[PDB]
């Protein structure tokens, strides 16, 4: 198994520096050419950077956006790629991608993205609070249940259920920006009515960037 | 740099039709794109290569053609687990270049939302705010339409609502609406409902509560 894993992403002032990292795993590091891929709803997807192989004098190339702004790095001993992003603009936000593409065609491994904000504004951690099972949130033999996450900036918060093993039946909504320039969700789940009290129900809520890992419990009103 | 016209950005098609992604490129590019699938809340899968050799694993029903600037995706036989973004890559010229993807959604029969609503917990009125949400939850079509009254009172610009994307497994979305007071707005009233009116309810639904009970 194939496995990229990038981390470092989070909020940054506009004119700053961040440096993301990927590990790779499952396949010769030190062979294969290892890529940045950021995404974002204005640009789409977008090439960033690559490094190729020590061999081939572990060649550095970037897209003309990030050119004279971004140095592309590797170590193979750590199987690590690591991009250090300086003079940071508002249009670098988005989700930074680590692939490989092999040899100058496809990008046939991608991690799972970390994401970047570039931004004035300061790192706020969210207020969670229960989203309560009730007869008014019980339809038939579905009860609904969930978690307010609240008043939090930058994006994004992972929520899970039962530390993950809880996955059917859960929806996280989009984040809303609310008028105060912090954001705001709801991670909610439908259940059997008949679990309400017997079964208990937790939603962990992470927070990268203000370190808020929160676990709560929600009970019926 | 080579351009890759996506278009159209969406398509909305039946359960067991076939449906044709097109990628168009401003230059020759040979046989050199790649085809991959965005699944929401997840990363770019690589599904064809070279615009015609589908990867390992991917099912069958999935096959690509064309050369020179015009490319096509099929999916001879679509189901939910199809709704996603397909993205087109060029590998023929640096540096290599995306699509802007299209987005697939899969029709299903008209399904009425389940309606819940939840009193602000005591823990954020202690803090001064409550926040009352009102969840639509597994319904198609899209539109809905949520209405806050208080004390039959109909709300306005104290609302937010947030859609989540077509489900793949059931090919429905759902729906929350946050109306969010002060503390002493909020214990000014009695009654706070929820009015819901969807192509699959027969009259409007509503939910509701009294404070404190
Ligand atoms: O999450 C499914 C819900 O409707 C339950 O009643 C079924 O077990």
């Amino acid at each position: 198994e194939v496995k990229l894993e990038e981390s470092g992403g989070g909020l940054v002032q506009p004119g700053g520096s961040m440096k993301l990292s990927c590990v790779a795993s499952g396949f010769i590091f030190s062979n294969h050419w290892m890529n940045w891929v950021r995404q974002s709803p204005e640009k789409g997807l977008e090439w960033v950077a690559e490094i190729r192989s020590k061999s081939i004098n572990s060649a550095t190339h970037y897209a003309e956006s990030v050119k004279g702004r971004f140095t592309i790095s590797r170590d193979d001993s750590k199987s690590a790629v690591y991009l250090q992003m300086t003079d940071l603009r508002t249009e670098d936000t988005g989700v930074y991608y680590c692939s490989r593409n092999y040899y100058g065609s496809t990008y046939d491994y991608w991690g799972q993205g970390t994401t970047l904000t570039v931004s004035s504004a300061s790192t706020k951690g969210p207020s969670v609070f229960p989203l309560a099972p009730s007869s008014k949130s019980t339809s038939g033999g579905t009860a609904a249940l969930g978690c307010l996450v609240k008043d939090y900036f930058p994006e994004p918060v992972t929520v899970s259920w039962n530390s993950g093993a809880l996955t059917s039946g859960v929806h996280t909504f989009p984040a809303v920006l609310q008028s105060s320039g912090l954001y705001s969700l709801s991670s909610v789940v439908t259940v059997p009515s008949s679990s309400l009290g017997t079964q208990t129900y937790i939603c962990n809520v992470n927070h990268k960037p203000s370190n808020t890992k929160v676990d709560k419990k929600v009970e019926p009103k | 740099d080579i351009l890759l016209t996506q278009s159209p950005a969406i398509l909305s098609v039946s359960p067991g039709e076939r449906v044709s992604f097109s990628c168009r490129a401003s230059q020759f590019v040979g046989s050199s794109i790649h085809w991959y699938q965005q699944r929401t809340n997840g990363s770019p899968r690589l599904l064809i290569k070279y615009a015609s050799e589908s990867m390992s694993g991917i099912p069958s029903r999935f096959s690509g053609s064309g050369s020179g600037t015009d490319f096509t995706l099929s999916i001879n036989t679509v189901e939910s687990e199809d709704i996603a973004d397909y993205y087109c890559q060029q590998s023929h010229s640096w540096p290599f270049t995306f699509g802007s993807g299209t987005n697939l959604e899969v029709k299903r029969t008209v399904a009425a939302p389940s309606v819940f609503i939840f009193p602000p917990s005591d823990e954020q009125l202690k803090s001064g705010t409550a926040s009352v949400v009102c969840l639509l939850n597994n319904f198609y079509p899209r539109e809905a339409k949520v209405q806050w009254k208080v004390d039959n009172a109909l709300q306005s610009g104290n609302s937010q609502e947030s859609v989540t994307e077509q489900d793949s497994k059931d090919s429905t979305y759902s729906l929350s609406s946050t109306l969010t007071l002060s503390k002493a707005d909020y214990e000014k009233h009695k009654v706070y409902a929820c009015e819901v009116t969807h192509q699959g309810l027969s009259s409007p639904v509503t939910k509701s509560f009294n404070r404190g009970e």
